[PDB]
């Protein structure tokens, strides 16, 4: 067995390269679609909040605005 | 340059300087922007 | 002590800053106030 | 040694007093002005 | 080591692969080249071919292969050159300008070698300085000045407009010798197509872009048919803001 | 060459925008690619 394995090791390195490549993959891959399903909404709500009624009232009177910002 | 308020003079007037905002997204207090451009600017850093 | 007194790299921080920078943001250093005008004297005159 | 080992561990207490403050557990990159400029509770106990 | 090293040959790493046959045959190439050399060194008059300002050992980006743009360089303009040189010695035109050369030859019967020779080295010289090899997006102001002459209510009509214009100027120049220019005529743009032995100097106009419509540039790649392709081609690899900076200078 | 093919493409419209849209949710993280899409535009470098 040890011939054996050794010897595949010694001549064909990357079948077990690519082995562990997707072992891996099947590990990691679902917290890295969290992460990214994540941020990107992130960056959608913040982005689509700028057409909102809060950002009309805040070109009609700044100050009223930036007051309950700083006490909200 | 309009006759609106920045958050900046607003702190001014209220004596909050820029530091006691430090729990809100917004770095430039002097830009005349809404919060959720600030937070969008920003958003590529953290 | 006779170092910080002189801009150094004046017009090259003030490009960088102009160029770069948002005008809300930015500090720009003025030549005219600086020691000698911002510039390198003429030889015989600034004493070395 | 000894010096290193106490100011690794003030660091160690103090960053993982800014950046999670609530415990929550995880990293804030927008704290409160209260946990920024907050002294450390365990200097007092120490001197205690 | 680059003075010891010949002109055409790449200085690099030894991969050990030389048989010493060739190897041989290399240093027998470099004793010519030493040669060669040593009587180009006394061959050599007043004006020389022009430094290029880009690598050309690959070919020019999406416009030449190596062996066009070299069939170029190395062949016809320093052919010009040797003639211009030859025709410039011996004459009041010794060592003067390459405009006093043109401008004091314009449109004389007698003095043609040298007044074609010396427009044909313009020509090829303000060529190579108009080809930026991945190309550029041509700046604002030159559109803004472009758009108030040729375009039609519509945006940056004047681009396409302009290298439509270049197309139909070159098509329409029969005997493929020659070179087609967009200039400054010092009140208004146009694009011109100059013959072969005429240059825009000569005309006195101010040169903004060169394009080579002889067939010897396009042959090799394109074909005899390709000319459309060719200029369209040109287009993906010209220098605009040079013809910005250059129409600046002549407003003021 | 590149870089100007791209800034003719997108033309006006907002880069963040851009990044919402190109990364469908799944996608990748768009902090990732507003990161690389910065460094290559201005402070020109290999894009990853």
């Amino acid at each position: 067995v040890e011939t054996f394995n050794r010897f595949f090791y010694r001549t064909m390195p990357m079948l077990n390269f690519y082995q562990n490549v997707l072992k891996h993959y099947s590990e990691t891959i679902q917290p890295l679609r969290q992460a990214a399903k994540s941020s990107t909404r992130g960056l959608a709500r913040a982005l689509e909040s700028e057409r909102s009624a809060a950002m009309e009232e805040f070109r009609r009177n700044s100050e009223r605005y930036w007051r309950n910002i700083i006490e909200g | 340059d309009t006759r609106r308020r920045t958050l900046e003079d607003v702190l001014k007037r209220l004596g909050k300087t820029t530091r006691d905002l430090g729990s809100i997204p917004i770095v430039n207090p002097r830009v005349d922007v809404g919060l959720p451009t600030h937070i969008k600017r920003n958003y590529q850093l953290h | 002590s006779w170092w910080e007194p002189l801009g150094y790299g004046w017009e090259q921080h003030n490009e960088e800053q102009k160029a770069l920078c948002d005008v809300t943001e930015q500090r720009l250093i003025d030549g005219s106030n600086l020691p000698f005008g911002g510039k390198l004297p003429p030889f015989g005159t600034s004493y070395g | 040694e000894g010096s290193l080992e106490y100011f690794e561990s003030q660091y160690r207490s103090a960053e993982r007093a800014v950046y999670d403050e609530e415990g929550r557990g995880v990293r804030n990159y927008w704290p409160s002005r209260d946990a920024v400029e907050g002294i450390a509770q365990e200097e007092e106990n120490d001197a205690q | 080591y680059h003075a010891y090293v010949p002109k055409g040959a790449s200085v690099q790493m030894g991969e050990t692969f030389m048989p010493s046959n060739i190897a041989t045959a290399v240093f027998r190439e470099t004793e010519a080249a030493a040669a060669r050399a040593d009587k180009t060194k006394e061959e050599t008059g007043f004006f020389s071919q022009p430094r290029l300002n880009y690598p050309v050992s690959s070919g020019i980006p999406a416009l030449f292969s190596k062996d066009q743009f070299d069939m170029q360089y190395s062949l016809f303009h320093r052919d010009v050159v040797e003639t211009l040189n030859r025709h410039t010695l011996g004459t009041p035109l010794e060592g003067h300008n390459l405009e006093t050369v043109i401008r004091k030859t314009s449109f004389d019967a007698t003095q043609a070698v040298a007044h074609t020779a010396a427009s044909e080295h313009f020509n090829y010289c303000f060529f190579y300085k108009s080809l930026r090899p991945w190309g550029t997006a041509p700046p604002p102001r030159l559109r803004e000045a472009l758009q108030l002459q040729y375009g039609t209510n519509g945006s940056a009509d004047a681009m396409d407009e302009v290298r439509r214009i270049v197309w139909v100027t070159a098509a329409s120049h029969q005997e493929r010798c020659g070179w087609v220019y967009l200039v400054w005529s010092g009140v208004h743009f146009d694009v011109v197509e100059f013959p072969h032995g005429s240059c825009p100097i000569a005309s006195d106009l101010i040169p903004l872009l060169a394009l080579n419509v002889h067939e010897s540039a396009y042959i090799l790649d394109y074909g005899t048919s390709g000319l459309k392709q060719y200029v369209e081609n040109y287009f993906k690899a010209c220098n605009w803001p040079l013809a910005e900076r250059y129409y600046l200078m002549a407003i003021g | 060459a590149l870089g100007r093919l791209f800034s003719e493409k997108l033309g006006d419209r907002d880069v963040h925008q851009w990044a919402v849209e190109s990364c469908a949710d799944g996608e990748a993280d768009v902090r990732q690619l507003l990161l690389s899409l910065h460094e290559w535009r201005e402070r020109g470098r290999p894009p990853s």
